[PDB]
């Protein structure tokens, strides 16, 4: 495995995405949702973790084989 | 000489089961092409051949409905066995009786030669118009002609066999002391009497509108006749198959429990219910042809009232096995295997028994998993269940018991391992009678297709089970088979026996 | 042949039940309105409308209101 | 009811009466049926190894690859495109598809 002076951790994490297609279709959803929020007490946290454990578990291996 | 001038009801039921052993092996050969063909997506050693896989799929079919489970259960151990069970010392029309079994070698090689003609018969076991008509050629008046003469082969049979029940009992023995295998048989026959004639009837229409340009079911006609008529026929079909093997079953339990059968004016009252409402729901097969909501109505709520009687059935062979003195051999396994087994299929039945679930799974392998468990466990089960009990009796010959619990279980892993992924594909929208399927299918199919394999080494190992007999000398029995020599001399009940009623 | 048993008429009453049912169902089949060898039927609106609509509205009547509720399961399922 | 039992074994002596409900010892099954098992596996095995004409292109690895970037998405030629089966993989009601999330 080649190492180079850019970050693959990001293209990893970009090549992951596509594996986590509901988890993103149920941020979009409730980031659509929350929109007429006026009191400023409604955000999107819950979803956006669970999109985000996702890539991560899919992208954890492949980083580190990058990676010295 | 012997074999082909016979009049004995014991040679021509013994002709019977070597006969239905032959389709046995053609329809087994016929379902590994299935089964290799549908193991994996996309084209497998039929090489893409469409008409083809249909044909091997109608012969496949109709050979193991025709020529395999009616020839060992109403032809062979009817034959074999009801004369001796009621003390009978012949049947009642002996010439008869060897033209019942020998319109059957021309009905199998019509059959059999129809698919060496042309491109074949791939219309499948039903052969629904205008698929049927459209055939070009010579093969599907072949296939008709087939089964013709088979239907002929029943209904002579079935006369003989209920002339023979009416009229030539023992002295003294009233219907009420014939085993239930004579009550099988004799509601078998008047099933088939009443009928198979229909069945002639649509084919004799299908004939003349393929040859002599008629408008039964045609551009002016009615295709929708066609299977009302077919229908008719068929679903009283399926239960003259299924009855002689309750009654082998029944013979089966109360041998090796040491106990009579539980309830036996129920049994015969839930046989005669279950041959009376099987001629009134034969449109469960046509939910999606277009037919109205009140007739489809009426043959929903008519189809499910077959499950009492049969339930009734299941729960006295199980209080036969209660409170006895159980034996498990060979036959007690079969026979408990059919228990288990065929209540699976039967279930299955009540749910296909409701329309508007009907719609979803119809024309799936739901279907095809609902009617391998009520007759590869139902059928086959019952006829493998006689095969190890009167064996001795019939050939002369007894089996190794430990060769025959390894066939016993082989076949139990086959065939489970077989029909029930059948169960998830048809739910997931599988349709029948297709050799190729979308790439999702692939896990269920393959299992299946491993399952079958399993099925074929067990019909391998059962032709090694046989083995030479020992002899001995009877006493008493419970049945008039069990009093006799193994095996009986060709004039079987040299005297006729009587009943004697015990005085005061 | 022998005496009934108390199972039998049990069985018999649903038997009895699908036999009606199959004998009214053959019966109302030639008082239906597609069952006419002609084409000069349907050029009486009123009658045709009323026999057709009489053909929809019975063995169906009883079951408009729960169709309406949705009383389509065993249980309650939303 | 005895005496045809007990004529039934003398006649079939193979039969064990050893009280126990397998009568045949799994000894002798067990092997045996492993053996038929083994012999099914292998002609499964020569019937996909040997004897396919036409093994389709969907099947390969860089179409398996390509279709698991897609995942479950329907493309529409009216409409941007929807997630299949949006119940069993637990979409939600606002998503509609992956373009109009
Ligand atoms: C009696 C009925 C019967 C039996 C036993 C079988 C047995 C088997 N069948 Fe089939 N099958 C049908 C009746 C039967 N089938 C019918 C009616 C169709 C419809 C066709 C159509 O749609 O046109 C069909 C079609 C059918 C399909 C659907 C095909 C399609 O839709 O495209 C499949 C799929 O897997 C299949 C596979 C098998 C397999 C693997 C067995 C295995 O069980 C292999 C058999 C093994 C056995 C052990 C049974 C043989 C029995 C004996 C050898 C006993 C005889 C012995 C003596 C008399 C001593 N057959
Ligand atoms: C051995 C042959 C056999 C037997 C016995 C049966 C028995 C039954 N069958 Fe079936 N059937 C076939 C062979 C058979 N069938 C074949 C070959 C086809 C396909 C035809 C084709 O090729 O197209 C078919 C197709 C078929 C259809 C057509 C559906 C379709 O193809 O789209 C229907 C619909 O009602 C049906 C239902 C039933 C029912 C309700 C029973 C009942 O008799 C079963 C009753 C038994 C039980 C219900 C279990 C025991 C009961 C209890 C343990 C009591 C408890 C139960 C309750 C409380 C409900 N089967
Ligand atoms: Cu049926």
């Amino acid at each position: 495995v080649e190492y180079t002076e850019d970050d693959p951790k990001p293209q990893i994490e970009e090549d992951c995405k596509p594996h986590c297609v509901k988890e993103w279709a149920a941020y979009k959803a409730c980031a659509e949702r929350i929109k007429d929020d006026t009191t400023g007490q409604a955000h999107c946290s819950g979803q956006y973790f669970d999109f985000w454990k996702c890539v991560d578990h899919c992208a954890a291996p492949k980083i580190f084989a990058h990676l010295k | 000489m012997r074999w082909l001038y016979s009049t004995s009801h014991k040679d021509i039921g013994l002709l019977y089961l070597v006969f239905a052993f032959f389709g046995g092996l053609l329809g087994t050969s016929l379902s590994m092409l299935i089964r290799y063909e549908l193991a994996l997506p996309g084209r497998g050693l039929l090489d893409g051949n469409g008409q083809l896989y249909n044909v091997i799929i109608t012969g496949h079919g109709i050979i193991m409905l025709l020529f395999m489970v009616m020839p060992a259960l109403f032809g062979g151990f009817g034959n074999w066995l009801l004369p001796i069970m009621i003390g009978a010392p012949d049947m009642a029309f002996p010439r008869l009786n060897n033209i019942s079994f020998w319109l059957n070698p021309p009905a199998l090689a019509l059959l059999l030669l129809s698919t060496l003609v042309e491109q074949g018969p791939g219309t499948g076991w039903t052969a629904y118009p205008p698929l049927s008509v459209q055939h070009s050629g010579t093969s599907v008046d072949l296939a008709i002609l087939s089964l013709h003469l088979n239907g002929l082969s029943s209904i002579l049979g079935a006369v003989n066999m209920l002339v023979t029940v009416a009229g030539l009992r023992a002295p003294g023995m009233k219907l009420l002391h014939m085993p239930l295998f004579v009550w099988a048989i004799a509601l078998t026959a008047v099933l088939v009497i009443l009928a198979v004639p229909v069945l002639a009837a649509a084919l004799v229409m299908l004939l003349t509108d393929r040859n002599i340009n008629t408008a039964y079911f045609c551009e002016s006609g009615d295709l929708i006749l066609y299977q009302h008529l077919f229908w008719f026929f068929g679903h009283p079909e399926v239960y003259i198959l299924i009855l002689p093997a309750f009654g082998i079953v029944s013979q089966v339990v109360s041998f090796f429990s040491q106990k009579p059968v539980f309830g036996l004016t129920g049994m015969i009252c839930a046989m005669g219910a279950i041959s009376l409402l099987g001629f009134i729901v034969w449109a469960h097969h046509m939910f999606t042809v277009g037919l109205d909501l009140d007739t489809v109505a009426y043959f929903t709520s008519a189809t499910m009232i077959i499950a009492v009687p049969t339930g009734m059935k299941i729960f006295s062979w199980m209080a036969t096995i209660y409170s006895g003195r159980v034996w498990f051999t060979t036959p007690m396994w079969f026979a408990v295997g059919f228990i288990c087994l065929f209540t699976l299929g039967g279930v299955t039945g009540v749910v296909l028994a409701n329309a508007g679930v009907d719609m979803l799974v119809h024309d799936t392998y739901y279907v095809v998993a609902h009617f391998h468990y009520v007759l590869s466990m139902g059928a086959v089960f019952g006829i493998f269940a006689g095969v190890y009990f009167w064996g001795n009796l019939i050939t002369g010959l007894g089996y190794h018991e430990g060769r025959a619990m390894v066939h016993f279980w082989l076949l139990f892993i086959g065939v489970n391992l077989t029909f029930f992924p059948q169960h998830f594909l048809g739910l997931a929208g599988m349709p029948r009678r297709m050799f190729d399927y979308a790439d999702c299918f692939a896990g269920w199919n393959a299992v299946s297709s491993f399952g079958a394999s399993i099925s074929f080494i067990s019909v391998i190992v059962f032709a090694t089970t046989f083995q030479e007999a020992v002899r001995t000398v009877p006493r008493t029995a419970t049945t008039l088979e069990w009093v006799l020599l193994a095996t009986p001399a060709h004039h079987a009940l040299s005297q006729v026996p009587v009943l004697r009623t015990a005085s005061s | 042949p022998f005496k009934l048993p108390l199972d039998a008429y049990i069985l018999m009453l649903p038997i009895t039940y699908a036999s009606a049912a199959f004998v009214a169902m053959c019966c109302r089949v030639p008082t239906a309105d597609p069952e006419t060898s002609s084409i000069a039927y349907y050029e009486d609106e009123q009658k045709s409308a009323a026999a057709a609509q009489r053909y929809d509205n019975s063995f169906k009547q009883f079951f408009d209101a729960r169709i309406r509720n949705h009383k389509v399961g065993v249980f309650q399922n939303w | 009811a005895r005496a045809q039992i007990e004529r039934w074994a003398a006649e079939h002596p193979t039969a064990p009466r050893v009280g126990r409900i397998f009568e045949v010892p799994l000894g002798y099954v067990v092997p045996r049926v492993a053996a038929g098992i083994a012999a099914a596996g292998c002609l499964w095995y020569m019937n996909n190894t040997f004897l396919q004409t036409y093994r389709p292109e969907s099947l390969s690895k860089e179409f398996l690859e390509e279709q698991a970037k897609i995942g479950e998405v329907a493309q529409r030629m009216n409409a941007p495109p929807v997630y299949l089966n949006p119940f069993t993989n637990r979409i939600p009601g606002s998503i509609l598809g992956p373009e109009d999330a």
